[PDB]
């Protein structure tokens, strides 16, 4: 809660300035994000075979159609046809990956835990992701949602005092670190920053970060990815050459990583959402429901990605199945309507994420552009130097 | 180091009831 | 090569660059067929064999296999032709060359070598 | 059988009408076919 209670007219003009479909109402402290799970009917937690098999076999068919189309004209295709096939395959794999992320939290087919764990491992493998490290990081996210200095497995924002500290530690903005930060948080490569998250899994490939009674499970978790990049990745190259690798593997990879990064970045970032450190005003239900955003999709994309944008219906109910995530949302707006936040697909939203909302300041408790912030903390350096000439 | 000892401990206690 | 009223024809190029240029022309109008090509080299043995067969057993309603000699040796052939006394500029068949008095002798007999190439001949 | 040739880009005639334009020109008077 940052731009909390004031007339709804200015929050609506803010929502139109930012492309947001709504801005939340006031939320009082002392609540549990599991509370509002008592509202949903006792049939929203139901199990059925047809919906799940559709959710797994539809993006599969998308990917298969894209591959068949490509292998039909393997490398004689032009550039934008290649881009179309890459986007289609990456979207199908994002859907399959959401099925994976479902069976990782044990809420896909609880009837067969072994079969569902094997399915999650198999479907995470082609993206080079270990199932148990993913599960640990996602629970560690849920526990610290929107907490400062604590949720590093989400989109932890870069704050002001730390950037001034690095400014002094590098001796100006001309070092490698400052230039890297600028170039990564200013250009559309930010929309692919999830790649860096993939390099923060494999926690140094170090079992000293885990609980001993889990070692044999963590290593097997690092096995299915490695084995893949040890067996299949060669074969492809062997049978396709360098170009034949940049086509059938790397581009769908960048597509899936784009989808992942933008989903998360738009789900938990907004100027009307503050990032408090706990002790200095944090709360579970507040930073859960009030500091969140839900995005809108075309129903084709929603049946492809398998409800990949409904993150709150399963943050109030961690055991809510996947084919019921829209329906549950239907109930939630009926109850917490004024406090919800919503948004849609718009290149304007992404452009504001790229150019406007770049640095988080805790004084105004909101996001600011990076060049203005950098010139102004250079001005504060001028200030402290003026206090230092004598 | 030992940065997931506690979370895994509690998760094991609760999911294996 | 397809034509009009259900016609096709086979080709046999004494210099592979001719077929390579043919499929370079194929790439001009069809990239699929141009990726689908492979270059074969066989003697006249089995093509003469298939000539000595019922062509409709393999499928024939207008498939006329022909040859395609290079223009260099056919030009040398026609200059041979018209340095005799009858000047024309048309040719029949594939040009073969021989020389009078020339015959390659073995340990047993003197066989006659036949040269498709006037350079190798001379 | 035989085929007629005229060294002019040399023209060719089969007993459709190939034209060996110095490249090639497969005239008809479209190489979309294969063996069966
Ligand atoms: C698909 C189906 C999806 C269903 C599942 C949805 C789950 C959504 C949650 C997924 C969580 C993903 C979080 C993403 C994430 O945190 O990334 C966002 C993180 C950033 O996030 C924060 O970043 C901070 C600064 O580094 C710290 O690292 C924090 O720890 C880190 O959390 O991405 C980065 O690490 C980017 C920095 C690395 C530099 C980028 C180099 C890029 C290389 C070039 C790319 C190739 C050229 C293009
Ligand atoms: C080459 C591609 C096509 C196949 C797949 C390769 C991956 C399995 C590799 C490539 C990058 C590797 C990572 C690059 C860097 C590191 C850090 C490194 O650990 C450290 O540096 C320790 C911590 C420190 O030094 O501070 C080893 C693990 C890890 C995550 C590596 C794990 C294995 C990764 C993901």
């Amino acid at each position: 809660t940052s731009l909390d209670g004031l007339p709804e007219t200015q929050k609506y003009v803010y929502a139109d300035e930012w492309g947001f479909s709504r801005v939340g109402a006031d939320f009082p402290p002392g609540s549990h994000p599991s509370l509002f799970s008592q509202l949903l009917p006792q049939a929203l937690f139901a199990f059925d075979a047809r919906a799940a098999v559709a959710a797994v076999a539809v993006p599969l068919a998308a990917m298969a159609a894209g591959y068949g189309w490509l292998w039909y004209m393997h490398s004689i295709a032009p550039v934008w046809q290649q881009a179309l096939c890459a986007a289609l395959i990456g979207t199908g794999y994002a859907g399959l990956f959401k099925v994976a992320h479902e069976c990782a939290m044990m809420r896909f087919i609880p009837q067969m835990p072994g079969l569902q764990a094997a399915l999650g491992t198999l479907l995470m493998a082609p993206a080079l992701y270990s199932l148990p490290s993913w599960r640990l990081h996602h629970l560690h996210h849920l526990l610290h949602t929107n907490m400062l200095w604590q949720d590093v497995w989400g989109w932890h924002p870069l704050t002001k005092v730390e950037l001034a500290d690095e400014m002094v530690r590098s001796g100006g903005s001309g070092g490698a670190a400052m230039a890297a930060a600028r170039l990564v948080l200013t250009t559309p490569i930010k929309l692919f920053a999830s790649v860096g998250h993939w390099l923060r899994s494999w926690d140094g490939l170090d079992l000293r970060h885990f609980h001993p009674a889990s070692y044999v499970e963590v290593l097997s978790g690092w096995a299915a990815p490695l084995a893949f990049a040890g067996l299949v990745l060669p074969a492809v190259v062997s049978a396709g050459g360098l170009s034949g690798f940049v086509s059938c593997y790397l581009a769908p990879w960048l597509v899936f990583h784009f989808w992942l990064s933008v989903l998360s970045l738009t789900a938990h970032t907004a100027p009307h959402i503050p990032w408090r450190a706990e002790g200095d005003g944090w709360d579970a239900g507040r930073a859960a429901v009030a500091g969140t955003v839900t995005l809108r999709l075309p129903r084709p994309l929603e049946v492809l990605l398998n409800n990949a944008n409904y993150m709150l219906p399963q943050a109030v109910a961690p055991g809510l199945p996947m084919w019921s995530a829209p329906a549950a949302y239907a109930v939630l707006a009926a109850r917490l309507g004024p406090y919800l936040t919503e948004a849609s697909m718009s290149l304007k939203l992404l452009t504001n994420h790229v150019t406007r909302w770049q640095i988080y300041d805790e004084e105004a408790h909101t996001y600011r552009p990076m060049e203005e912030v950098v010139d102004e903390i250079e001005a504060d350096l001028q200030q402290l130097a003026a206090a230092a000439q004598q | 180091f030992g940065t997931y000892y506690f979370l895994q401990k509690l998760l094991s206690k609760y999911l294996d009831v | 090569v397809a034509g009009e009223n259900n016609t096709q024809l086979g080709f046999f190029f004494f210099r592979k660059e001719d077929a390579e240029a043919l499929i370079e022309k194929i790439r001009e109008e069809n990239p699929r067929l141009a990726r689908d090509s492979k270059i074969l080299r066989v003697p006249m043995d089995n093509v003469y064999e298939v000539f000595t067969t019922p062509r409709e057993q393999t499928g024939l309603q207008g498939i006329h296999f022909r040859f395609m000699p290079d223009m260099k040796q056919v030009a040398h052939a026609l200059q041979l032709y018209k340095d005799a006394g009858v000047p024309t500029r048309q040719f029949i068949g594939v040009p073969v060359f021989q020389a009078e008095g020339l015959t390659v002798t073995t340990r047993d007999m003197q066989y006659v070598p036949l040269f498709l190439c006037k350079e190798d001949l001379d | 059988x035989x085929x007629x040739y005229x060294x002019x880009x040399x023209x060719x005639x089969x007993x459709x009408x190939x034209x060996x334009x110095x490249x090639v020109h497969v005239f008809r008077k479209x190489x979309x076919x294969x063996x069966x």
